[PDB]
């Protein structure tokens, strides 16, 4: 009981595969001392044609020309510090090289969590019944057809699942008829292939876990909300009042969930036409990102991310197939208040990652380390007459949604 | 205006009067380019030069 | 019309306009070598010197 | 304290990519026999005989 | 061990200290400078005005 080996019992471990498939060239560096706490990136234009006999333009309005942004901004700090006597701490750690080992796989651990539950707050398209799980092949092959509808093509997709999802693939997979790598492979390792359905499937064991929140009542909207693109042309986000609601819940809607809305379908954004899954038309939907509580009454304001756009007057940037009005109808996916864990799927310009440097903290011992490509600034002080050392590590992350409309989360359906 | 290098390397025990110094660095790289090589061939006093 | 303010940014230059200035006399005209090296915090704070 | 006007607001000159469409009528309807038929002299409409 | 240099003014040596305080995570600078003054003979200079 008093002698010690060397070797530290072996830990856990998560893994790593959102941070890879994120957009990490076009926001790198471009947060310096000189843009701020902020930058923005310009937006694609869009035309409308006028067809007349005789070409006769005069009267009616040419095409106007609006520009939109993407303004990314800066996030709080990744801040892991210790303190220790050094009489003690020197006893049997020399060097100090134990700590070194699970302090940089905490902070990249935190960092993925803060970026899932941002990729799933701002994600706009679902797919699926939230209690279904995913077990057949459809499942998977549903986002690659839907991302194809819509006209996304400049770029790459991907899907990320549990580790249980994929063994019910994989035994899914077992079963195949003519094909004996696959089977083999199946049987053997129970590794799924690269592309699955058209589409880049991957595991993933750390992943977070969202709660739906209690909500009840028929609801529906009360007010007309406004959707021009002059409003929602640097955000596209909007804000909406609903009605029918319970007396007084707090808690009504939590951040994440998605809000459907019946009449109003999507648009296949180039072509200007509505969107026909087979058998039933493919209606609007969008995703809260505050909490939100419910007054007396049961008038809930909530705030969306991703919008109906039906401007009139510039009729080229529509993105649904009517304009949302008072009286509609609305309903909220999912049970009452149940907890899963959501799986997500995007293009690869659906959301940016970067770092911002940390310049070395004057008069203070410093260092950098880094680990898959993220640079950690380790500092050692000795303040307080207690025999006190203390260390702490920083790091500064960058966060930026380019456009809602390509990604979201998606489930099983029976 | 003059800036200078910052290296925070000397001044470690030692007095200082002079803050009329300013320090400039002298960079070198070494880069594989792309280079068109002609060959005058003329035959008199030897031909192959390149 | 044409609302095209986002096709552009606000722009700071890296160039600072002139300031104010003051004059150097009186701290060039005392004498100063005959206090050079006189006096030291640690060993006092008054130095003296003898009269003809 | 207050170094806003120190740093300015930019824009980078860099266009998020868009929603494109795929041609696939276009290629296949015949496009042989009604090439240039339409002219000055015709007017409007041409027609074509039937078995 | 504290960062610092030296810079000079007109014939005038000022000594500059860098340091920073870890929990707060900020950084500050400080410049000093520690005068001397003497008076010889009070008899050997005074006030000049332009008389009526």
């Amino acid at each position: 009981s008093q002698i010690v080996l060397k070797k530290f019992l072996p830990g856990f471990m998560s893994d790593l595969v959102l941070a890879k498939t994120v957009d990490r060239q076009l926001l790198a560096g471009e947060i310096n001392s000189s843009t701020g706490d902020s930058v923005s990136f310009k937006r694609p234009h869009q035309f409308s044609s006028l067809r007349t006999p005789t070409g006769d333009i005069s009267g009616q309005n040419k095409n106007n020309l609006i520009s939109g942004k993407a303004t990314g901004r800066v996030g709080n700090y990744i801040t892991v510090a210790v303190e220790y006597q050094q009489l003690e701490e020197a006893i049997k750690l020399n060097q100090l090289e134990e700590i070194l080992a699970p302090v940089r796989q905490r902070i990249v651990t935190d960092l993925e969590t803060e970026l899932a539950h941002f990729m799933m707050n701002n994600g706009a398209l679902s797919l699926g019944s939230p209690n279904t799980p995913i077990t057949k092949w459809s499942d998977v092959a549903q986002t690659a057809s839907f991302l194809k509808d819509l006209g996304v093509n400049e770029g790459e997709n991907y899907a990320v699942m549990d580790p249980w999802s994929a063994q019910r693939l994989a035994d899914a997979q077992t079963g195949l008829h003519a094909s004996d790598q696959l089977v083999r492979t199946a049987w053997e390792n129970a590794q799924i292939p690269t592309n699955f359905g058209g589409i880049r499937a991957l595991m993933s064991n750390g992943l977070a876990s969202r709660t739906q929140g209690a909500f009840g009542g028929t609801l529906t909207v009360k007010t007309q909300p406004t959707v021009t693109y002059n409003a929602v042309k640097d955000s596209y986000q909007f804000t909406v009042t609903l009605t029918g609601a319970t007396a007084s819940v707090t808690g009504f809607l939590k951040a994440g969930d998605q809000v459907k809305f019946t009449n109003t379908y999507w648009l296949q954004q180039q072509t200007k036409q509505a969107l026909y899954n087979g058998a039933t038309p493919i209606s609007f939907t969008a995703t809260v990102t505050a909490d939100a509580n419910s007054d007396s009454g049961g008038d809930v304001t909530v705030t969306l991310s991703g919008v109906p756009i039906y401007d009139t007057t510039n009729p080229q940037y529509n993105s649904v197939s009517r304009q949302v009005e008072a009286g509609d109808a609305v309903s909220v996916v999912g049970t009452a208040s149940q907890t899963m864990k959501p799986n997500l799927f995007y293009n690869k310009f659906f959301c940016g990652l970067g770092s911002i440097p940390l310049p070395k903290l004057h008069s203070i011992d410093s260092a950098v380390a880094t680990y898959e490509g993220f640079s950690i600034r380790v500092h050692k002080y000795a303040d307080g007459d207690a025999n006190v050392q203390k260390m702490r590590f920083d790091l500064l992350p960058a966060y930026v949604c380019f456009n809602p409309h390509m990604g979201g989360q998606f489930f099983g359906n029976p | 205006p003059t800036s200078l290098d910052v290296t925070s390397m000397t001044s470690w025990e030692y007095n200082w009067f002079g803050a009329d110094v300013i320090y400039i660095a002298k960079y070198y790289e070494v880069r594989k380019e792309s280079v068109d090589v002609i060959s005058y061939r003329h035959p008199i006093t030897g031909e192959i030069a390149t | 019309p044409n609302n095209l303010d986002s096709n552009v940014s606000q722009i700071v230059l890296k160039k600072f306009l002139p300031g104010f200035m003051s004059d150097l006399v009186l701290a060039k005209t005392v004498d100063r070598q005959l206090l050079a090296g006189e006096i030291n915090s640690s060993t006092g704070d008054s130095v003296s010197f003898k009269r003809p």
